[PDB]
RNA sequence: GGAUAGUGGCCUACCAUGGUUUCAACGGGUAACGGGGAAUAAGGGUUCGAUUCCGGAGAGGGAGCCUGAGAAACGGCUACCACAUCCAAGGAAGGCAGCAGGCGCGCAAAUUACCCAAUCCUAAUUCAGGGAGGUAGUGACAAUAAAUAACGAUACAGGGCCCAUUCGGGUCUUGUAAUUGGAAUGAGUACAAUGUAAAUACCUUAACGAGGAACAAUUGGAGGGCAAGUCUGGUGCCAGCAGCCGCGGUAAUUCCAGCUCCAAUAGCGUAUAUUAAAGUUGUUGCAGUUAAAAAGCUCGUAGUUGAACUUUGGGCCCGGUUGGCCG
RNA sequence: GGACUUUUACUUUGAAAAAAUUAGAGUGUUCAAAGCAGGCGUAUUGCUCGAAUAUAUUAGCAUGGAAUAAUAGAAUAGGACG
């Protein structure tokens, strides 16, 4: 019958075992030891807001070339530094040093994105007032 | 610390995304009865399938089971009662069969139709939600009633309103303004 | 590998396709009529039948 | 329309088993109205920082008047 | 014995040496209050519950206690620690995890308004009090119904069809319209009464209120998966797209756009989680010769497991529910 | 009332079983989500149906079952009966 206790009386060995071979499913790992919380720039939010750094030109990767426009972020919340992306055409000329933009993840649980090395999330709120707002030209740019 | 006014929505949603097929015939049910939601198509497939559902369970049963009997023939005079089970096939083995269109055709925009008042189904729509129609003097500005059967008998237009007469209106007694200003003094 | 690569073409392409301005149109209808248009366009009184049906063909 | 009525025996009859707002609504009982709730409030509470009838006090800070 | 309201290592004297443990003790973690419940629909499962009901615990942290039938209470007191206010420098005072409301923190959350009219509570008590609770404001939290148009005439085009020797446009209308037609209605506006503690809105309802300058629908998508172009203009491995496979280095079915079109529709997108997909957690129900995976070997303790056999058979009675063919 | 009784598992049926939620009956909130209402006449003096049923699985309880699974007995007879 290989394997498994069939018995009557086998229900320990039976979800014990459970457990034990649940701890190689990734998802529940991650859930259970807390991950979530003791890693990730995020604190297991959806998003974070930060403040930013140096504006950084990424070169993709292959069979790819370009130049991703990208931004060094600070979070606030948490101090630690993480590299973002700057999505659409333009954009990163809606940024600038020194300001404050709302994060993102990049819908894959981490993992960068593309061609993208190491970006893992994207960015949604210069200023408080949304990049798609502007780069279309509903909003304008807050004063400072 | 109150009491939680109780809620539940009404209309479920088919779990393939694009499927020409299905919203060609979607679109088609929605063309012939005047709908403007697949949303109004959605709702009715739900309730099917609630109905459809517990006939099902109730059928695994064991033949005439009390609660089989009571409940079976609760819903089954249920849905005689507004005309969408057939007299004829009437043991929830046919509520087991069914279909939307059952429902679909029972519907005050389309009764109001399917007895003069209208040549349009989209002129059902407008009429009835215009404040014109009722059952007795029940005024109803509902597209989807669902006409109960020995209420058909009750479709007219409004005591109210034109085509049931009370007063012209106000766009026609302008236009008496117009004459009544112009023609002479 | 390089982080540090040019910047200044930022926005290009969008910064220099001639801004072609909307025509002004038709107001399609907003809701059943709509559902309608699309019912008798769709099916009522048919369009093209070269091969099978076209539902966005250009210079075909 | 539809709604809810009730007759009662006398005139009197009614001026004592009735609410007053309805009393006040009918054309029988004006209404005495008042300081606000906050308002009403906010005199207790200031009249319970005082043990007495008051003139003692107002006597006694009258006092404080010359010093 | 003591103490308690009272049993009790609850405490104290003396005496003994016991008590839990792989059937997982003890310890550690919990981004842990428990339950009714919630989300996901083949079934079995997975996941979640701070949150309207119940039970518990706290009132910045600790302890201590008065009053009392009941409190180790904090809109009670006392002390200490941490905060922190007032001063005339001698001193005195505060505890919003009550209602609002303010800072802070953040991805993340509303008015310093009205009332006892209702639901109920307390007191000496028909009345007084009640930020309990109710009203309104704020409010695309989730949920229900579902406007943004309905119908004629008419300019050719037609497919129907009787006829076709050969004019064809005739009356059954599919409708594409770059002329027109009178109709209807709440969205809003606003007497009136209704509503209400008072007001507000809703249901009602006078006088207003639709012709494209509206009273004017959105949010994505059109290479694939995946529903909708191999149209035109821009760019030229640049700018950018792309969940994934992949597109861009001059005729780009993907980018920047215009046209057209698709899907969903007062809603649509994105990010995080979770469930279904998932028979990739496998009791139902996985896999392990070569793809991930049988300990080098045998012993063997807990654990799961374990051949067959002991009143089987024959006979009689009673009384219930459906169903047959009679009614 | 007196006197003694091998221990179980399983299963059956019932009792004890907050409300809201859920499943589900009834009533046409104009429809629906909901609510638990309402329905009728002599509508100038009043008649009337309601506000169900289901679940509630582990354990404790109470009852029927005696298959399937264990347990106990009489060999140094310190057996069984009266
Ligand atoms: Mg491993
Ligand atoms: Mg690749
Ligand atoms: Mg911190
Ligand atoms: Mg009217
Ligand atoms: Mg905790
Ligand atoms: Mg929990
Ligand atoms: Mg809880
Ligand atoms: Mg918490
Ligand atoms: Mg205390
Ligand atoms: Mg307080
Ligand atoms: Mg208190
Ligand atoms: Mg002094
Ligand atoms: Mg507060
Ligand atoms: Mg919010
Ligand atoms: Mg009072
Ligand atoms: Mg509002
Ligand atoms: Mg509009
Ligand atoms: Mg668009
Ligand atoms: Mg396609
Ligand atoms: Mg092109
Ligand atoms: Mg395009
Ligand atoms: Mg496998
Ligand atoms: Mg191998
Ligand atoms: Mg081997
Ligand atoms: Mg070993
Ligand atoms: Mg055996
Ligand atoms: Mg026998």
């Amino acid at each position: 019958g290989k394997g498994k206790p069939r018995g009557l009386n086998s229900a320990r060995k039976l979800r014990v075992h459970r457990r034990n071979n649940r701890w190689a499913e990734n998802n529940y790992k991650k859930r259970l030891l807390g991950t979530a919380f003791k890693s990730s720039p995020f604190g297991g939010s959806s998003h974070a807001k930060g403040i930013v750094l140096e504006k950084l030109g990424i070169e993709s990767k292959q069979p790819n070339s370009a130049i991703r426009k990208c931004v060094r972020v600070q979070l606030i919340k948490n101090g630690k530094k993480v590299t973002a992306f700057v999505p659409n055409d333009g954009c990163l000329n809606f940024v600038d040093e020194n300001d404050e933009v709302l994060l993102a993840g990049f819908g894959r649980k981490g993992k960068a994105k593309g061609d993208i090395p190491g970006v893992r999330f994207k960015v949604v709120k210069v200023s408080g007032v949304s990049l798609l707002a502007l780069w279309k030209e509903k909003k304008e740019k807050p004063r400072s | 610390p109150r009491a939680p006014r109780t809620y539940s929505k009404t209309y479920s949603t088919p779990k393939r995304p694009y499927e020409s097929s299905r919203l060609d015939a979607e679109l088609k049910l929605a063309g012939e009865f005047g709908l403007k939601n697949k949303k109004e198509i959605y709702r009715i497939s739900f309730q099917l399938s609630k109905i459809r559902r517990a006939a099902r369970d109730l059928l695994t049963r064991d033949e005439k089971d009390p609660k089989r009997l009571f409940e079976g023939n609760a819903l089954i005079r249920r849905l005689v009662r507004v005309g969408v089970l057939s007299e004829d096939k009437k043991k929830l083995d046919y509520v087991l069969a069914l279909k939307v269109e059952d429902f679909l055709e029972r519907r005050l925009q389309t009764q109001v139709y399917k007895l003069g008042l209208a040549k349009s189904v989209h002129h059902a729509r407008v009429l009835i939600t215009q404040r014109h129609i009722a059952v007795g003097k029940q005024i109803v500005n509902i597209p989807s009633f669902m006409v109960r059967l020995d209420s058909e008998k009750h479709i007219d237009f409004a005591p109210t309103s034109p085509f049931g007469g009370a007063r012209p209106g106000r766009v026609a007694r302008r236009n008496a303004a117009r004459k009544a200003e112009a023609s002479g003094e | 590998a390089k982080v540090h690569g040019s910047l200044a073409r930022a926005g290009k392409v969008k910064s220099q396709t001639p801004k072609v301005e909307k025509t002004e149109k038709p107001k399609k209808p907003k809701g059943r009529a709509y559902k309608r248009l699309l019912y008798t366009r769709r099916f009522v009184n048919v369009t093209l039948v070269n091969g099978k049906r076209r539902m966005n063909p250009g210079p075909s | 329309s539809v709604g809810f009525g009730l007759v009662y025996n006398s005139v009197a009859e009614a001026k004592k088993f009735e609410p007053t707002y309805r009393l006040v609504r009918y054309g029988l009982a004006e209404k005495v109205e008042k300081a606000s709730r906050q308002q009403r409030k906010q005199k207790k509470n200031r009249d319970k920082k005082i043990f007495g009838t008051g003139k003692r006090l107002a006597k006694k800070v009258a006092r404080r008047n010359a010093d």
